[PDB]
This record gives C-alpha cells, structure tokens and sequence, in this order.
C-alpha cells in the first residue's frame, strides 16, 4: 500500500545517489584553479543535496508512522533537487621550473648530502664495467629531491658521454618525454626533434641506436604511476656498462619497480636542527644572530613547526622579512597562531600550497575523503592507526562488492597505500605486527584541514580559531577541543559523528543524545559516566569509552542493532550485560580480561577481531561455543582457572577458525598444559606471541614445523630446557623476521649456559632483522656472515669462562649493522 | 604548642641508657630502631574462643574450625601432615562474620612460624611450599586485612593514616612473623619477594589503604608484572623499549614529575610515592634518570620522605603504648596480659629522652625543600607539637 | 507555519544570487567588442533581476502583514525570473603597435 510507492522510491534515490557521486568526482579533480565559480557552488549544492538524500535512505534502512515521516521527506528533496536543476541551466606553468634556476652558491649542507648519492654510484664507475644500474630517490612533497640530482648531476658530467634531465608530469605524454630524452641528448641533429611526429615506437628505436657504444647518465624526475615508467624501461634495455640511471619520485611504491635492489634506493631525510636554523638566519638575517636575544625561542618554535622540509622554511622566511625584518614579535606570534588553521590565506605562500596539493590531486577517489578526515585529530600526537579504520568503516567510505575481503583488510590497505605516497609518517609497531600509529607533517595537516572546511566536512572548535559558521543547521562532523567556551548545541539536528578531546566540559554542558541520527561516538579520555541514552540511538556505529570512569553501561544495548565497535579498555565496567548477543553485527569487541561475558558468544558470528577474552570460571560449552564463530583474525586470550583437559578442547576448538592472523596467551607461572602436539595449526598466522615469562613449554612443540604455517613473522617463545636441534628446526622457517627465545630453567634452576650449534644446512636465516635469545647462548660464531644476512641487533648469553675458551670466535663485520650489541654477561 | 627542634644527641655509653630498657621491656621485644615468649601468643592461641559461642545462633562452623585450630596450635604433628592438615582450612575459606574468618587464617599463618622458629619445620619444606601461588596472594591479602582492621582504627584518629606505608610493615611487633617469609624466600628466590610485595601494594590500594579515582597503571594486571619480569632478567631494554613499554615509562616519568611538584594536591602525590618506591624497593633501576636525579636531589629526597615515614610510624607506636598504660588492636594481646592503667617509674627515664633523640635522628640528616617542607618538616612540626602536648597526662 | 516557507524560500534566493553574480562577472571580463549583443541585452536584463531579488532579500532581513507582502514579491520575482529565462533559450590588433 504505502510501503510500495516509498520501497519504489529508495532505488531511484540510490542511482540520483550513483549518479551524483560520479559527477562529483569527476569535478573534483581539477585544482581548484581551472574551474569557473559557478560550477562549484553548483557542485557544493548538489553535495547538500547528497548527505541529504544519503540521511533519508540510511533512516529508512535502519527503522525499516514513521513511513509517513519517509515519505514526506523524500518528496520534500525530490522538491528540493528538482528546484536545483533549473538553475543550473538559467544561468550559464610548472611552479617548480623557476627552483631548477636557483644560485647554486644559495644552498646550505648540499655537498655532503651530493657526496653521499655520487660515492653510492660512481664506487662501481672505477672499473667502469659494471652492468648498468639505477639509482632512485625517495621523499614527501618537496625536500631537495631534484636539486640534490642536479648538483651531482652538474658535478660528474666530464667522464661519460651523454646525460640529459628529463621531467616527467603529473599525466606525461609519453612522445614528448621521449623527445625530450632524444634533445638533450645532442642538440644539433636532433635540434627540430619536437616536430617530428612518428610515434611512440621508432623514436624509442632512434634513440636506442644512438646510445650504442656509450656511457651517458640519464637521469629522470618526478616519475608518478609506475605504468608510465614501464614504457621508458625499454628504450634502456641493451646491455651498456658504465652508465647509470637517477630516478625521483613521491611514491615509494614506484622505487622498487625500479633497480631491483633496496641498497639503491635513497629515502632522504629532512634537514638537522643547526643546518636548518642556518638556512632561517641566512634567508632573514643578514650576517649575525645575537642581535635579537628575544625572540630566538620564537625561531625555535618556527622552525619547529616546519620540521625540516627546506621548501617550508624557505617559503616562510620569505614571507617573514621582506626589507629588513618588517615584523618583530607581534606578528611572528600571529603567524604562529595562525598555522594550524588559517596562515594559508595569505600571498606569496599559495605558491607551494599547490605543490602540496599535488599528492592530494594524484589520490584517487575513495581516498579523498579517508586523507580529509585527518583533520579532525589535534595538531600534534599520534593518531593510532585502529581507531582510523574502524571509523573509517563506520563512516561508510570503506566499501566493495567482491566477498571474498572482509573490509578490515581493506581499511588497511587504504592506509598503507596512504603510507606510501608520502603523505603521514608512520611511527612504531602495535601488539598486532602492524603499524602502530601515524603522524602528518604539520604543514600538510593544516592545510588540509582547510581544505576540508572550504566544504562542510568537519568543524573545529578551537580557542586560536575561535570561529563559527553562518549556517548552524548544516552541520555533519564536529571536533571539540580546548575549547570548552562556547559550545551551542541546539540546531545542529542531523549530526553525523561527534569526538571529543580531553574535555571535562564534556556532559555537564554537552547533551548528545539530542542529536537523533548519530553514527559514531568516540570519547577518548573523558571523565563522564551518565551512559544512559545510547539505547535512543539505533544509527550507530563507532563507539568508543577507552579510559572514560565508565561503571555500568544500560540493559538495552541489544536494540543497536547496527554496531561494529565496542572499545571498553580502561573502564570500570566488570560485567557484560546479557543483552549482547542480541547484537547482530560486530566486527571487533576490545574488552578486558577482568570483564565478565554472558553466555550465548557464539551467536556474534560476524566477529572479526577479539581482544583480551577472559577466560576464568568457564564451563566445557562456552569455551567450545567460540569455535563455532570462525571470521577472527587477532585473538587474545588469558586465563587463571579452567587448566584441565578444557584447554585441550579450546586447543582443538580453535583449528576450527581458519582466518587467525595472530594469537598470544597468557598463563602464569605454569606448564602448558593447552597446547597439543598433534593439533593442525590454522594454515595463516603470523604473529602468534606468548608474552608470559614465568610460563614455559616442556618441549618444543611438535606441530612448529616448516611444512605447516610457512608465514610466521615472530615467535616469543619460552622453553624450560634447550636444545641444538630446536635451534636448527626453526631455521627451516620460511619468514621468521622477528625471532625471541627464553630459556626458563637458566634462570629458575642451576643450569649452564650451553653452545648449541647449527649443524645441518647453510644459512637457515635469509631474513631475520631481530634475533634474541635469553638464557640461550647464541656465539656469533656459529656461521661465517654469509649466513643471516639482514639481522640487526642480536642478543646472547656469554659466561665468563668461556673467555680462555676458543669458541668466541667475534670481532669481523657481519654482513648487517652488526657492530651495536652489548651481551649480558655471567661470571 | 610551639614546641622547637628536639635538639639532643646519640653517642655511646648512651645507646644502652634506653636500649637496655628496651631490650626486656614489653615493647620494641620484636622491633628494631634507626638509631642502630611462646606463652604470649600461647594464651591468645587459647583465647581463640571468647565471644564465639555467644552468636552461634549461621556461625556454627566458626567454632568448628576454632576448635580445630585450637587442636591444631598444641598438638605436634610431623611436618608432612601438619602442613597438609593446616592447608585443609587454607584451601576451602572463601569468605560480622568476615572478622572471625580472618582471625583464624592470622592464627593459623602463626603457626608455620611457630613450628619453624622452633626448628620443627625444615627450611626445605617451608622452600618447597612457598613456591605456591595460591598463598602468595593469600598472605598479601591477610597482611593488609588484619592491619586495616586494627591498625587503621588508632592510626586514623592520631592523623597518621596519611603516611602509612606498603612495603614498611614487618617492623610491628605483632607482625614479628614476617621476617622469616622475607629474607629466607629473597635469599632463596629474588623474583617471587617482589612479585608478592607487588601483589600486596595492589590489594593495599584496591582495599582503600591508598584510595584513589583513577586506575591502577601499573597493579593489577598480567601485562605489567610480565614486563617487569622481562626488564629485571635484561639489562638492556630500557635503552631499546618495546612495545607496551613506552607508555610504562611515560606514565612513570608522569608519577616521579607530579611528585616532584609543590603546589599541587598532597594526597596524590602521597599515592604516587608510595607506588614508586615500591616499584624500585621491588624492581631495582627501573626509573634511572641519571640526569634528572643530578639536578633534582630526588634520589635523597625518597630517603628524606621515606625516614619521614619511618619515624611517623615510630611515634604512633610510641603514642598507642603510652596510652595503654584496645588501641593495640583486637586478639593482640590477651586480658591477663594486659597492662593497666597506673604509671610505671621507668618510663619517666626512658620514654621523653628517647623520642627527644627519636626526632633529633631524623632532623639530622634531612634535607630540607619547599618540595619536601610539606611532606618532612611539617609532619614533623605537627608529629612534635602533638606528641610534647600529650606525654605529661 | 507561513514564516517556514517565506525562511526556506530565501536561501533558494542568495543561491541564484551567487549564480547570477558568477555568470555576470564571467561576462564582464570581455571587451565590449567581442561579445554579442544578445548577450549584452540578457545579461542587463539579470543585472536588473540581482537588484531586484538584493533588495527583496535585504528588506527581510531588517525586518523580521509584511510576511505576506515579501511572499508576494518573492514569487513574483520568480516569476519574472523563469520567463526571463527562455527568452535567452528561444533564440541562438592591438591599437598602440601604429
Ligand atoms: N639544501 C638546500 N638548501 C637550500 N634550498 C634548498 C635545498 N634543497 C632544496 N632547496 C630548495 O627548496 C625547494 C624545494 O624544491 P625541490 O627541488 O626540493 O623539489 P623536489 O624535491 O623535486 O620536490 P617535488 O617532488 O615537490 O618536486 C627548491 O626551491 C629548492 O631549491
């Protein structure tokens, strides 16, 4: 009856929906330099009426009286977008080519940088008979990468033959690259090259002729998109030894297309502190320092800011001292208060905001919007890479058709991808064998997030801004920080997220459960327990109440009947309530081990990731019950009180998950009695961790075996004895880049440190970066150094008595940086 | 009053003027000072069972296991029964009827003391089953339970429960048994002192011992004691952290820099002293700020606040006799063996000198800091005035 | 209830506005000697049509009986505005170098 004209109607939503999220990328690509101002604020009405149209379906999904309410509201933006049609219809060089000419006696700490990258060549051009190779450049936006390739480039041209740059666009033309190659190369007959118009074929043959019987030192820059490369790879493909190759690039998924070799690419790192501050003062200070003496710890702070990127320093004392030193100390803190959110607005600064803006342009989409929504955590700290992408899921712009990803592994890749295109700084390694967490260059993180305020996709509240919008009502994502002054809440209706940053303003004035559609809720770090109304909530996605004083949460959870995170570290909650297997759909469950979970887990199949099950008091069917859920891919597990055969048939329950990625179980002070020797390990794990130390194996276990589970990337193991095969056996791993043995009766009992030896085979190792043995005493010489050849730290025992011994055979360079090690020593 | 620095001076032929005294008297029997019998707990071990009977009316197997524990006390068993028979009722309590529970686990405990201070029990023995895990934690919790129960009451109304200390508990003369659970289990195994001392300061502050809103980071958990195992058999980690071991030392660099402040709330940076000394008392060079430390005199300052603690301690123990003469807290001292209430002569001659040269010990010593003013020399002011105004009546 | 409509009304105005500004200034860089006079006489006739609806928009605002005369007037100039629109659908060296 009704429900038939609204049902009909949610489609044709969804394809104006397709359709409009089409045209909206496609005029998204053009910098927003080209592009006439009556299309874009078409463009911005139509992406009002996008989230509107979105909103309507979404509630229609969740709730399905209230088909009245849809149906109104659908007539109402069909109104609404049919209005916007007619109006639409009534009413209708390079920046950085200038660097390339720079005063070479203007560049501050270049020669040893030069030195470095022609040493890591030219080593082989003595005996100049080496097989050609090439050497590429990494870095982040704009660090020095092409100026350091001319200064070597001008500096050893005198011994080879030929040589050219060539520049390579955002979207080359590949003839004009070619003919580019082909000019600079000899001048004179190929002086009219750019009006012969063959092809991309037999000038690739022309030039491949020419290079016969030479040495030349091509070298080219600002390579994007692999694929393009792959086209000049041929015209340099003839055996020519002596000659050499320079490539530079901002994707570091592009350099190992190159050279083959990780030794030959150069990632190049930012400038010190003392060379930077040099620059600065060179730039604004005429000759001397120690005028001033009041605001050099504002230079300090400046500079900190930039970091080291020579283009940011550069571009700021630029603005900062036209005719001798225009500004002193008021403005230079203005400046300072500006950045973060609003110094882009200025002149002669836009000039390196479009080299900035580069990356953003090159994404594709479904990545624009993962990059903008950085610009919601604060300006300085460490974004932990999880919360990202579970809110990045919730969100909805992480998304597929294929079935066979199960749209985590997605969100990571999206993140990794993020990594390598030179955009956020990846720092540290997480309990899960990932990345831990990222940071983005202050710069970078500013100007994107003005970018997104050029559009409505978050809103800040902050007290250096101290700003707010004309429209209340449209208003989807919001940020609140140190601000804690003015915070309206009242016509903000359709909310799509809010998070707040260490607040204790937060509840008392804040009243959230007044935004009726809500789809995330991150509180990091509040002090606030009055959760009470999340059962109003029915959008929701991403909730989040690490370290909140949480002490009970209500009955009625089981009515979110759409949820995917539930983050309940550091709370003072010690019971689940019963109302959680009423959940339908989850992807991971943070918990701790001290929780109590109701019983009826089992029905939770879409679990993806389960952390810190507490396992004490539990009956033989709740422990077989999680078997019967197979999706996991990282599981945590702790116990005090089930060590019976229970363990063996959690041991046996757990082969039936076939997606484990890693696995760590805690026990104190105990055997395993868990764990059998003829038990199938899950065909895919990397990690599994055994963090306990008072704990120990009897043996080593059986099923550890070459054969099965050939992708293990770290061990933690603890055994009570040791032995020399043990050893050698997990030398036949696969992978085993992280390796960590403890030998518990050395440090329990009287025991010896003994010397295994690897007997059998020749290297055992071919890539293990860490090795580190514990009441084991691994003696460096077991092996000449062509037997681990990356390992760069080692840890061992080494008794004193042994010092007479002729077993300590150290004191050669192993092939690794093996010359940092400081062994504990025994008397 | 505005009583001034008790100014005196410890010297020899002086030491013994008090010291004899103390050496037979009544007090410091089982104790030890800064400055340097079996029929007592036998009538209490036969008291076990005053009030019992009074509320059998629920209550029944209270006096069952009393007089089982009556039967146990006197009668000897030989060592690889005794214990088994004793642990029959350490293995099956769970739980005014907690007071009485407590009370038979305490005087049970005193017995493995008893038998082994008097060679009955062989030190292998006592080695073998200390290894338990079970009573660890059990031990831990019945320390602090039967010190909050008595201990807690006097100290509260003297103003001293403020600076009552974890690990500064052997020292009481009821708790004299402790000694022989520390130094023979330390000198037999290092590891399982400090895990039991960690085990005890978590229940002392999960019991209100040292309250506090915010989570313990650093007690009650796995992952931490797994840590610290692993940083005291490596030397060389806190050079290279790993992970979930960064946040460790920014939380304890947080603790040390709160308390180093002066200005901010007292009782916070009371909790977190007592954290952190435990943490080094039990897990040595865990926080070695070698440049930190040069410039802040920290290292000497937890000498400083911990002899503060120490000579508090001492001056409530001195407070609770004078006033005796139950503050000495319940099935402590039985009512034969009680001391009345009339005055005894050697007390003029050994009491007022002997906390003059008390105080004059400490403030000799001390360094003094507004940082430290407030947490030395003003308990000390106060501990004086209140001390000088109380010994004539 | 009558207010809601006239409130959601404007915004629909400053929109066409910024449009109608958008087109006018694109127009406007031209010399007046590339540029035919169709659109000359279109684009005269919108700049009036901007004056009209900025007077319209600015009277409501100092203001707020007269609701019904600014709703009047607002739909009236909408209507002016879409007959003005398929007019324009129905029908389609340099001196110093001497
Ligand atoms: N060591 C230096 N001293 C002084 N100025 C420098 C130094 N290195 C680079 N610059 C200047 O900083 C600007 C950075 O441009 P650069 O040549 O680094 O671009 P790039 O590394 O190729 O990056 P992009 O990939 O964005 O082109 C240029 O003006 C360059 O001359």
């Amino acid at each position: 009856t009704l429900e038939k004209k609204v049902r009909k109607g949610i489609e044709s939503l969804i394809t104006e929906l397709k359709l409009m999220q089409a045209v909206l990328s496609k005029v998204s690509k053009v910098p927003a330099d080209q592009l006439d101002e009556g299309v874009k604020i078409w463009a911005g009405n139509v992406k009002e009426l996008s989230y509107q149209m979105e909103d309507i379906v979404d509630a229609f999904m969740v709730r399905v009286k209230d088909l009245h309410r849809i149906s109104a509201a659908l007539e109402e933006v069909v109104l609404q977008a049919k209005q916007l049609a007619e109006l639409r219809q009534r009413y209708e060089v390079d920046p950085r080519m200038m660097a390339l000419y720079t005063d070479v006696t203007e560049l501050v700490g270049i020669e040893e940088t030069r030195d470095k990258l022609i040493n890591m060549l030219t080593e082989g051009d003595d005996w100049s008979k080496h097989p050609l190779k090439t050497i590429s450049i990494v870095g982040f936006g704009g660090l020095g990468k092409t100026t350091l390739a001319k200064a070597a480039y001008d500096k050893i041209k005198v011994q080879f033959d030929c040589g050219a740059f060539v520049s390579v666009s955002r979207n080359p033309e590949m003839k004009k690259v070619l003919k580019d190659i082909l000019y600079g190369l000899d001048k004179v007959k190929y002086e009219n090259i750019h009006n012969a118009a063959r092809d991309e074929k037999y000038l690739i043959d022309d030039i491949i002729e020419f290079l016969n019987d030479k040495r030349y030192l091509i070298v080219i820059d600002d390579i994007w998109n692999e694929k393009a490369w792959e086209l000049i790879k041929c015209a340099f493909s003839k055996k020519s030894p002596g000659s050499r190759l320079i490539t530079t690039t901002r994707n570091v998924s592009v350099s190992e297309a190159c050279c083959s070799s990780e030794d030959d690419i150069y990632r190049m790192e930012p400038l010190s502190n003392d060379v930077s501050r040099t620059l600065f003062c060179k730039r604004i200070f005429s000759q001397e320092e120690g005028c001033p003496q009041e605001l050099l710890k504002v230079s300090e702070e400046i500079l900190k800011k930039c970091g080291g990127v020579p283009l940011a320093i550069i571009t700021i004392a630029s603005l900062l001292a036209n005719k001798g030193h225009i500004k002193a100390k008021d403005e230079w803190y203005a400046l300072l208060s500006s950045i973060g959110h609003g110094l882009t607005k200025n002149r002669s600064l836009e000039q390196m905001k479009k080299i900035l803006l580069f990356s953003y342009y090159d994404l594709p989409s479904y990545l624009k919007p993962c990059l903008l929504y950085l610009s919601i955590f604060p300006e300085d700290r460490e974004i932990r890479r999880a919360r990202l992408i579970w809110r990045w899921i919730s969100e909805g712009f992480v998304y597929s058709e294929k079935q066979d990803i199960s749209l985590y592994e997605l969100g990571d890749s999206y993140f990794n991808e993020l990594v390598n295109r030179s955009m956020i700084q990846p720092i540290g390694i997480d309990d899960e064998g990932k990345v831990k967490a990222c940071r983005v260059h202050d710069m970078v993180l500013d100007l994107i997030c003005s970018l997104s305020s050029e559009e409505n996709f978050v809103t800040i509240l902050d007290d250096p801004r101290r700003k707010m919008p004309n429209s209340e009502s449209k208003v989807r994502r919001l940020s609140i920080q140190n601000s804690k002054i003015d915070v309206d809440t009242t016509r903000m209706e359709h909310m799509r997220s809010v998070t707040v940053f260490s607040d204790n303003v937060v509840g008392k004035v804040l009243d959230i459960s007044r935004f009726k559609v809500l789809r995330v809720l991150d509180l990091e770090g509040c002090h606030v327990s009055d959760v009470g109304y999340v059962g109003n909530l029915l959008h929701l996605r991403y909730l989040g109440l690490k370290g909140t004083h949480v002490k009970d949460l209500p009955m009625e959870i089981g009515k979110l009947q759409f949820l995917l995170t539930l983050d309940l570290r550091g709370t003072k909650i010690e019971v689940l309530p019963w109302s959680v297997v009423q959940l339908r759909r989850l992807m991971c469950l943070y918990v701790d081990y001290g929780m109590k979970l109701p019983s009826g887990i089992g029905n939770l199949t879409f679990l993806e990731v389960l952390d810190d099950l507490g396992l004490s008091d539990v009956d033989l069917d709740f422990v077989k019950e999680l078997g019967r859920l197979t999706k996991l891919r990282v599981l945590r597990l702790d116990f005090h009180g089930f060590d019976q055969s229970m363990g063996k048939a959690l041991e046996e329950s757990i082969s039936n998950m076939y997606k484990l990625d890693s696995l760590d179980v805690f026990v104190n002070r105990g055997l395993i009695n868990c764990l059998s020797e003829h038990w199938v390990p899950p065909p895919r794990l990397c990690r599994l961790a055994f963090p306990s130390k008072r704990s120990w194996f009897k043996t080593l276990p059986s099923w550890i075996n070459p054969s099965s589970l050939p992708l293990l990337s770290y061990l933690d193991i603890t055994l009570f004895e040791v032995r020399s095969e043990d050893i050698q056996l997990l030398g036949t791993l696969p992978a085993l880049v992280y390796l960590e043995i403890w030998n518990y009766s050395v440090f329990e009992e009287a025991h010896e440190v003994e010397a295994p030896v690897l007997s059998s085979g020749a290297a055992l190792f071919p890539c293990a970066t860490e090795c580190r043995f514990i009441g084991i005493g691994a003696v460096p010489s077991m092996f000449p150094q062509g037997a681990a050849p990356r390992l760069k730290r080692l840890w061992f025992t080494f008794p004193a008595k042994w010092i007479s011994s002729e077993n300590i055979g150290l004191g050669m360079r192993h092939l690794p940086s093996l010359q940092r090690v400081v062994v504990d020593v025994i008397s | 009053v505005n009583f001034p620095f008790p100014k005196k001076m410890i010297t020899e032929s002086n030491s013994k003027d008090i010291r004899e005294y103390l050496a037979s008297t009544f007090p410091f029997e089982q104790q030890s000072t800064i400055l340097d019998q079996l029929k007592f707990r036998q009538e209490n071990l036969a008291e076990l069972k005053d009030q019992i009977i009074l509320s059998l009316g629920n209550w029944q197997k209270l006096l069952d296991y009393t007089n089982k524990l009556d039967e146990l006390s006197n009668t000897k068993i030989s060592p690889e029964e005794f214990i088994e028979e004793i642990q029959k009722v350490l293995y099956k309590v769970k739980l005014l009827y907690s007071q009485f529970n407590l009370s038979i686990q305490d005087f049970a405990l005193q017995i493995i003391h008893s038998k082994y201070k008097s060679n009955q029990i062989s030190q292998n023995d006592l080695l073998k089953l200390i290894t338990e895990d079970e009573m660890l934690k059990i031990l831990a919790k019945t320390k602090v339970l039967t010190y909050k129960m008595k201990y807690f009451d006097s100290a509260s109304k003297m103003g001293i429960n403020k600076y009552i200390s974890t690990e500064m508990m052997d020292l009481d003369w009821q708790f004299s048994h402790y000694k022989t659970f520390n130094d023979a289990l330390k000198k037999n195994k290092a590891s399982d002192s400090s895990y039991l001392g960690w085990l005890t300061h978590g229940y002392s502050i999960k019991y209100g011992l040292s309250p506090n809103n915010e989570r313990s980071m650093f007690f009650q958990d796995g992952a931490k004691y797994a840590e610290l195992y692993a940083f005291s058999k490596s030397p060389h980690r806190k050079i290279i952290p790993g992970e979930h071991l960064k946040d460790l030392l920014a939380k304890i660099n947080k603790s040390k820099g709160i308390f180093l402040d002066q200005n901010a709330l007292l009782d916070k940076r009371i909790y977190a002293f007592h954290e952190l000394n435990t943490l080094e008392t039990h897990f040595p060079g865990i926080t070695s700020s070698f440049t930190d430390d040069l410039k802040s005199n920290y290292r000497k300052k937890m000498e400083s606040v911990s002899l503060t603690c120490q000579v508090l301690q001492e001056i409530g123990n001195i407070h609770r006799f004078i006033e005796s003469k139950t503050e000495y807290g319940l099935f402590s001292i039985p009512k034969i063996f009680s001391i009345p209430i009339d005055y005894k002569h050697g007390e003029k001659e050994n009491l007022v000198s002997y906390v003059d040269f008390l105080y004059s010990t400490a403030h000799e010593r001390i360094l003094q800091d507004n940082s430290i003013n407030q947490l030395c020399l003003d308990p000390l002011q106060e501990s004086l005035n209140r001390i000088k105004s109380n010994i004539p009546v």
